C-alpha cells in the first residue's frame, strides 16, 4: 500500500536542508544576489548563520548612516505592515514593481504575527544593501525587543537560526529611521503624531538608536493612532490616552490639520492599523481639500483569518494610485512553531489509554 | 505479572474472541463501541501483533497490557508512543508513516498539503544524524 | 474528542486598482 518511508504528498516539494554560504549569497562585488536569495527563501531555505549575520549587520550599517527624517522624492511606492507574511511580500513587489526599477518606502512592522518574519528581514535588508538610495525602511512598533519577545519573532529566530541572529536584528532595528518627508508634501510615519512633536525639526533632534521608550515622542511616532471618531470630532482634546495600545495617544482631526498647516504638509501617511481594503482615506482637510490622514496596510488576510485586502500606495506623476492585492498561499506552521510530536503526543496517550480501559473493562 | 490479573485478562480475552479462535482479529476489536471511533485502534493492534499474523493471541495480549503497567517508567510510556508512529517497526520514524499516523488522528482537521509541510519540518528539525528518519533518541530530545 | 485538532501644482488625484 502507501509507502512508510517515501513522502505521501509528493506534490509538496521537500524543503532544502543546505544553508547558503557567503560565496553563494554575495557576488564578486560584494552585492547580495537577491534572485538567489528570493528563490531559496521561497522554498523555506536557510542561510548559514554567518551569512545571515552579514546581511543584518551590513544592512544595519547602511541604515545607521541615514537621518531620523528621510528625504524621499517622488515617484515612490509606499507600503504598510508586512508582519512576517513573506509570501505576500513577494506579491507586493510584483504589484508595486521590481526594486531594480522602482523606489520603495516601508512604514515598519516587518516581524511578528506571521511565521516568516526572519525571511522578511533578511530579504528586505539584502534589498537595502543592494538599493541603498532607492529602497527605504522605517521603524515600526514591532521592531523592538519589548514586542518580539512577547510575540513569536524571538522564538522564530531560535528555531530557524539562533538567538545571536535575533540579537543582531534588535541592534539593526535600532538603526531604523523614524520618519520620511516624501516629495516635500507627506509626513510618513508608522503610528502618527505626538503631543511633543509640532515641527519636522522635533523629529530631527531625536535620538533613535535605542529601544523605544514607554513614553515620549519616539514612542508616539511608533504607537499613536487616530481617534476612533476621527473627523466626527466631539472630543476637543488633541491627544488622549490610547486605550487600545496601552500607551501613547489618540490624535484628533484638528490635531492633524494644525500640524499639516504649521508644517506646510499635504497629508500624513501611516500604517499600524489593519484595514479591510488595505487602506483608509480619512476626512479631508478644510485647508487643503486633501485627506488629512491615510492608513496603508500591506498584510493581506492578516493572521490568516481577517480575509482583508492589502494595498500599497504608488505616488507618481501627481497621482495617488492605490493598488490592492489578495493573499497568496504559504507553507503551514503549527501555532508557535510547535512540532508534530509535541502536538500529537497528548492525543496519542489519551486515545491509547481510552482503548486499553474499554478493552479491559 | 500478578496471578489475579492473569485470570481476569483470560476472561476478558474470551469475551473478545467472538468466534472462539484463540486470537483476536481487528473486526473483533471493532465490536466494542468505544473503539469504533478511536482512530488509534489499528495502530495499537499492530503493535500488539508481534508476530505479524494480523491477529492478537493471548501471549501477545498479556505482553501488550504488561507494557501499560504502573511499574513502567516514563521511558516505557515513550517507547510505546514511539511505536505508534513507527508503522514498519524498523526502529525509526520515517516521513510516510509519520504522515499516515498523523492523518489517522487529524482526519479532516488539516489538508494533505498542510500536514505534509509540518511533517517535513519536524523531520528536518529533529533529525540530528542526517539519516532522514527519527530514531527513539531523537524522539526523546523533542518530547 | 475523536480527532486531533489544531491548537488555538494642482492637488493629486487618488485612484484605485482593485485586486488581481
Ligand atoms: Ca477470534
Ligand atoms: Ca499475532
Ligand atoms: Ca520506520
Ligand atoms: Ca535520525
Ligand atoms: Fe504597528
Ligand atoms: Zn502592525
Amino acid at each position: 500500500k502507501l509507502s512508510t518511508t517515501d513522502r505521501v504528498v509528493k506534490a509538496v516539494p521537500f524543503p532544502p536542508s543546505h544553508r547558503l554560504t557567503a560565496k553563494e549569497v554575495f557576488d564578486n562585488d560584494g552585492k547580495p544576489r537577491v534572485d538567489i536569495l528570493k528563490a531559496h527563501l521561497m522554498k523555506e531555505g536557510r542561510l548559514e548563520e554567518s551569512v545571515a549575520l552579514r546581511i543584518i549587520t551590513e544592512g544595519a550599517s547602511i541604515l545607521r548612516q541615514e537621518k531620523n527624517l528621510l528625504d524621499i522624492d517622488a515617484p515612490v511606492t509606499v507600503c504598510g505592515d508586512i508582519h512576517g507574511q513573506f509570501f505576500d511580500l513577494m506579491k507586493l513587489f510584483e504589484v508595486g514593481g521590481s526594486p531594480a526599477n522602482t523606489r520603495y518606502l516601508f512604514l515598519g512592522d516587518y516581524v511578528d504575527r506571521g511565521y516568516f518574519s526572519i525571511e522578511c528581514v533578511l530579504y528586505l535588508w539584502a534589498l537595502k544593501i543592494l538599493y541603498p538610495k532607492t529602497l527605504f525602511l522605517l521603524r515600526g512598533n514591532h521592531e523592538c525587543r519589548h514586542l518580539t519577545e512577547y510575540f513569536t519573532f524571538k522564538q522564530e529566530c531560535k528555531i530557524k537560526y539562533s538567538e545571536r541572529v535575533y540579537d543582531a536584528c534588535m541592534d539593526a532595528f535600532d538603526c531604523l529611521p523614524l520618519a520620511a518627508l516624501m516629495n516635500q508634501q507627506f509626513l510618513c510615519v508608522h503610528g502618527g503624531l505626538s503631543p511633543e512633536i509640532n515641527t519636522l525639526d522635533d523629529i530631527r533632534k531625536l535620538d533613535r538608536f535605542k529601544e523605544p521608550p514607554a513614553y515620549g515622542p519616539m514612542c508616539d511616532i511608533l504607537w499613536s493612532d487616530p481617534l476612533e471618531d476621527f473627523g466626527n470630532e466631539k472630543t476637543q482634546e488633541h491627544f488622549t490616552h490610547n486605550t487600545v495600545r496601552g500607551c501613547s495617544y489618540f490624535y484628533s482631526y484638528p490635531a492633524v490639520c494644525e500640524f499639516l498647516q504649521h508644517n506646510n504638509l499635504l497629508s500624513i501617511l501611516r500604517a499600524h492599523k489593519a484595514q479591510d481594503a488595505g487602506y483608509r482615506m480619512y476626512r479631508k482637510s478644510q485647508t487643503t481639500g486633501f485627506p488629512s490622514l491615510i492608513t496603508i496596510f500591506s498584510a493581506p488576510n492578516y493572521l490568516d483569518v481577517y480575509n482583508n485586502k492589502a494595498a500599497v500606495l504608488k505616488y507618481e506623476n501627481n497621482v495617488m494610485n492605490i493598488r490592492q492585492f489578495n493573499c497568496s498561499p504559504h507553507p503551514y506552521w503549527l501555532p508557535n512553531f510547535m512540532d508534530v510530536f509535541t502536538w500529537s503526543l497528548p492525543f496519542v496517550g489519551e486515545k491509547v489509554t481510552e482503548m486499553l480501559v474499554n478493552v479491559l473493562n | 505479572m500478578d496471578a489475579d490479573e492473569i485470570k481476569r485478562l483470560g476472561k476478558r480475552f474470551k469475551k473478545l474472541d467472538l468466534d472462539n479462535s484463540g486470537s483476536l482479529s481487528v473486526e473483533e476489536f471493532m465490536s466494542l463501541p468505544e473503539l469504533q471511533q478511536n482512530p488509534l485502534v489499528q495502530r495499537v493492534i499492530d503493535i500488539f501483533d508481534t508476530d505479524g499474523n494480523g491477529e492478537v493471541d493471548f501471549k501477545e495480549f498479556i505482553e501488550g497490557v504488561s507494557q501499560f503497567s504502573v511499574k513502567g517508567d516514563k521511558e516505557q510510556k515513550l517507547r510505546f508512543a514511539f511505536r505508534i508512529y513507527d508503522m514498519d517497526k524498523d526502529g525509526y520514524i520515517s516521513n510516510g508513516e509519520l504522515f499516515q499516523v498523523l492523518k489517522m488522528m487529524v482526519g479532516n482537521n488539516l489538508k494533505d498539503t498542510q500536514l505534509q509541510q509540518i511533517v517535513d519540518k519536524t523531520i528536518i528539525n529533529a533529525d540530528k544524524d542526517g539519516d532522514g528518519r527519527i530514531s527513539f533518541e531523537e524522539f526523546c530530545a523533542v518530547v | 474528542n475523536n480527532y486531533l485538532t489544531v491548537p488555538a501644482e494642482d492637488l493629486p488625484v487618488i485612484t484605485i486598482d482593485p485586486a488581481s
